[PDB]
RNA sequence: GCACGGAGGCGAAGAACCAUGGAUUUCCGAAUGAGAAUCUCUAACAAUUGCUUCGCGCAAUGAGGAACCCCGAGAACUGAAACAUCUCAGUAUCGGGAGGAACAGAAAACGCAAUGUGAUGUCGUUAGUAACCGCGAGUGAACGCGAUACAGCCCAAACC
RNA sequence: ACUCGUACGGUCACUGAAUCCUGCCCAGUGCAGGUAUCUGAACACCUCGUACAAGAGGACGAAGGACCUGUCAACGGCGGG
RNA sequence: GCUUUACUGCAGGCUGUCGCUGAGGACUCUCACUCCGGGAGGAGGACACCGAUAGCCGGGCA
């Protein structure tokens, strides 16, 4: 396919907030991202 | 049940539309002012798309490029005629009211200046018969003697293309052809080989209409099918 | 003595006799090559405009609006329905003509509001209805002590609502007892009954 | 027009307007449909005058007929304006009514003679 | 900040925090210079109107809001032990529109008929009464009365 | 819409290349035409009725029907003695 | 769901009548209105279209 900008940004955020809940959060909250997805598993809009 | 092909129809769906944005031009006759002083010079000869009948390209004196629908024995060179005055020869356009009784015209118009309405298929022609100040006398092709303003204009010759109907299409495929140049919907399905939802004549254990064709005028759409108001029907008596 | 005015109003009352009715046959020929609403300078029909409020001032304006003469032009139903709700043909809409002259003429001036209407005759095929629209943004009218109350707010809008003197007649509020139990003071809480 | 049975000579008119000019600086005029209709009336008018371009026509349609049955006698005037202005408005005016004239009554008197004799 | 980490920092120049007011406030969005799946192309009240210095100069409209409210459009399942009038119901749903509430409202009223009442909502009652109805199933007020709250005015014309 | 189309057209149907052929039936039904006479609604008109109105009746009579004709490559039919 | 000379209705077509609609059981005209024409103007014309209503037909539809 052909990405427009625009669909750039929103691919970009979608790939950012697929990562990891920082270490540091798991000791200060005492003790898992809730949005992880998959390229192949998942699907995305648009 | 539901709506019957031709009601489909009347809805102009694709399907049911003509190919309009193939076709060419309306070969409607020029407007002139007064005088006659137009005349051109058939430039070409070509296929007119909507009616399966050539056309003549024509170049006129004051410029301006037309396409005209063509009798038959114009070719490239000549020169074209139009207006009150005139020449009285084949492929000149003139007011009826000029043109001598008994002569074979074309592509006549039914209201002074509509550019004209009748005789304008493949190889037909209206014949002039009677003159007068009032109303000229036309019988056209189907036979019907009709009334015309004497200041309707018309092509004097018959139509080009004499003689298309025959040759038999011989194939399926060769009506096929033909039929995607128009607006219908072909090939056609006979209305008692459907189910009884889909036509008048649908339905039943062997295929028939299980009532009289000769239909009504006064019948609505969706039940105005087979013969429509026949004064009678076979062959005969 | 009687007023110029009256004259206007007596001749009105019988538009089919003497010079009125040659006005309205050479009148409506115009008319009928006019659009759906024709803003004018000036009320054919003074008397009656005055009367129902107009007055010559800024802010003041004038609309002639024609619709379509006949009952409902209703499309049959596509589903099942009992006989008594089959009908299409003598089925009628519940609003008066003059009343979707209002809203047609107040729609093409948003930003005005309804007054008062008044009929300036028909032909065969549709009606003509004269309509006096007031801007309520205008400060000789913000100053006007006889029309400056059509400038609150509640009265946005308000022939949509029905809070025209046509409004309020088609909506069965002329009586002020007997037969309007189901109409004062709304169709709605009454169940819609009028 | 449908209220306009004669047409008024330029000239004519031309005087019409001049005896209301020097009407209202010496004699009383009344300016306005409302006032001329109640002079009419009142049998206190001596001519008075009708635009022709008054659009609608209903507001001075009645002129005419009422005038008659009052042996007022009325002309008419092509502009609206023109009526005002020589009535000494500043604006327009669809009819006029001179209430007694004022050394004009001799002009006003023969205008009024020269429209019975137009018809 | 949620959030109980590490590091670092701020706070007596009175921070944090709270209240009120102000500043900043990307793009799309009624979305309004044109176009576009939130971007792009070359000065913008687009569109419809009012006024008009007739120039977008001054203004209005547009869209939103839980329901409530006003004006229009308007079913069927269902009940009648079938079903067509009737019923379900002017309900569901649809179009348009206003407000903080709407709508109504100072009698061409009522008609306990009177030597009587006195704008209008609403509440209690009048009453499942009068009235309607394959006179079937069902539908169904009003005047009055007791209350709540109370408020009465402005034009058109005559004459100027 | 058909249609930049105009009877050598295009709409509605039936049969289903070529070849040899395609009989009889118009009573019923359908369609169409005609029709002296009969029948045939509302408005207007007339009489009765009502100081008005409801209403009763009359006169006139369109399409339609009665009646007549055409038509089966129109629905269909071609038996018993 | 489908059918029809089932019951009851609804569109639709035909037809009369009233309005649009004018002048002098048959007639003329022009001015509304309609159509042709780029225009002038031509054709038609109180009809037709349209609104209302009445009778007939009306498994096309409920
Ligand atoms: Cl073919
Ligand atoms: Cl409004
Ligand atoms: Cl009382
Ligand atoms: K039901
Ligand atoms: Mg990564
Ligand atoms: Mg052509
Ligand atoms: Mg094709
Ligand atoms: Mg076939
Ligand atoms: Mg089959
Ligand atoms: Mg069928
Ligand atoms: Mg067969
Ligand atoms: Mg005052
Ligand atoms: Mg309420
Ligand atoms: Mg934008
Ligand atoms: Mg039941
Ligand atoms: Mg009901
Ligand atoms: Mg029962
Ligand atoms: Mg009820
Ligand atoms: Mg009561
Ligand atoms: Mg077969
Ligand atoms: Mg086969
Ligand atoms: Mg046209
Ligand atoms: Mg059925
Ligand atoms: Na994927
Ligand atoms: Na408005
Ligand atoms: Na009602
Ligand atoms: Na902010
Ligand atoms: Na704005
Ligand atoms: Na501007
Ligand atoms: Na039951
Ligand atoms: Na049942
Ligand atoms: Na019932
Ligand atoms: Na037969
Ligand atoms: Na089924
Ligand atoms: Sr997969
Ligand atoms: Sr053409
Ligand atoms: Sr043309
Ligand atoms: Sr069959
Ligand atoms: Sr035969
Ligand atoms: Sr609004
Ligand atoms: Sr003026
Ligand atoms: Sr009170
Ligand atoms: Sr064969
Ligand atoms: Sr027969």
């Amino acid at each position: 396919g052909k990405k427009s900008k625009a669909t750039k940004k929103r691919l970009a955020k979608l790939d950012n907030q697929n990562s990891r809940v920082p270490a540091w959060v798991m000791l200060k909250t005492d003790r898992r991202n809730h949005k992880r997805r998959h390229w192949r598993r998942n699907d995305t809009d648009e | 049940g539901r709506r019957i092909q031709g009601q489909r129809r009347g809805r102009g769906t694709s399907t049911f539309r003509a190919p309009s944005h193939r076709y060419k031009a309306d070969l409607e006759h020029r407007k002139v002012e007064d005088g006659d002083v137009i005349a051109g010079t058939v430039v070409d000869i070509e296929h007119d798309p909507a009616r399966s009948a050539p056309v003549a390209a024509v170049e006129f004196e004051d410029g301006d490029r037309r396409l005209i629908l063509a009798p038959e024995g114009v070719g490239v060179g000549d020169e074209l005629q139009v207006g009150v005055s005139a020449e009285i020869a084949p492929g000149n356009t003139l007011p009826l009211a000029e043109i001598p009784e008994g002569v074979p015209v074309c592509n006549v118009e039914s209201s002074p200046g509509d550019g004209g309405k009748f005789a304008r298929a493949s190889g037909v022609n209206a014949q002039l018969l009677t003159h007068d100040r009032n109303v000229a006398v036309v019988k056209l092709p189907s036979g019907e003697m009709k009334r015309l303003d004497p200041q309707c204009r018309a092509t004097i010759g018959v139509v080009a293309g004499g003689g298309r109907t025959d040759k038999p299409f011989v194939k399926a495929g060769n009506k096929h052809h033909k039929m995607k140049a128009r607006g219908t919907k072909w090939p056609n399905v006979r209305g008692v080989a459907m189910n009884a939802v889909d036509h008048p004549f649908g339905g039943g254990g062997r295929q028939h209409p299980g009532k009289p064709k000769s239909i009504s005028r006064n019948a609505p759409p969706g039940r105005k099918v087979g013969d429509i108001a026949s004064k009678r029907t076979g062959r005969g008596g | 003595a009687r007023s110029a005015y009256s004259y206007i109003r007596d001749a009105w009352e019988n538009p089919g006799d003497g010079q009125l009715a040659e006005l309205q046959w050479q009148r409506q020929q115009e008319w009928r090559n006019e659009g759906a609403v024709e803003r004018i300078e000036r009320p054919t029909r003074l008397d009656k405009a005055r009367s129902q409020g107009y007055k010559a001032k800024q802010g003041v304006i004038v609309a002639r609006v024609s619709v379509r003469k006949g009952s409902a032009r209703k499309r049959r139903h596509k589903a099942g329905r009992r006989s008594k709700r089959q009908g299409v043909t003598r089925i009628t809409r519940r609003k008066d003509i003059q009343r979707v002259a209002e809203e047609r003429a107040s729609r093409t001036f948003p930003n005005l509001r309804v007054l008062n209407s008044y009929s300036v005759g028909q032909d065969g095929r549709q009606k003509w209805h004269e309509v006096i629209l007031i801007d309520p943004n205008h400060p000789a009218i913000q100053n006007d002590d006889d029309l400056s109350w059509i400038c609150a707010d509640d009265q946005a809008d308000r022939v949509f609502r029905g809070l025209t003197g046509a409004g309020r007649r088609n909506r069965g509020l002329s009586g002020k007892g007997k037969g309007s139990e189901k109409t004062r003071p709304s169709l709605r809480s009454n169940g819609g009954k009028a | 027009p449908v209220y306009v049975d004669f047409d008024v000579p330029a000239d004519l008119e031309d005087d019409a307007l001049e005896a209301l000019e020097v009407a209202r600086d010496t004699g009383a005029v009344k300016k306005g449909t409302n006032e001329t209709t109640k002079s009419i009336e009142r049998g206190s008018a001596e001519l008075v005058f009708v635009a022709e371009d008054v659009q609608p026509e209903e507001i001075v349609m009645h002129i005419p007929e009422l005038a008659d049955e009052k042996g007022v006698p009325f002309i008419f005037v092509e502009q609206q304006d023109d009526l005002g202005h020589a009535a000494g408005l500043e604006v327009g005016s669809a009819a006029a009514a001179v209430t007694d004239a004022g050394e004009a009554d001799a002009d006003v008197e023969d205008i009024a003679d020269k429209v019975e004799e137009l018809r």
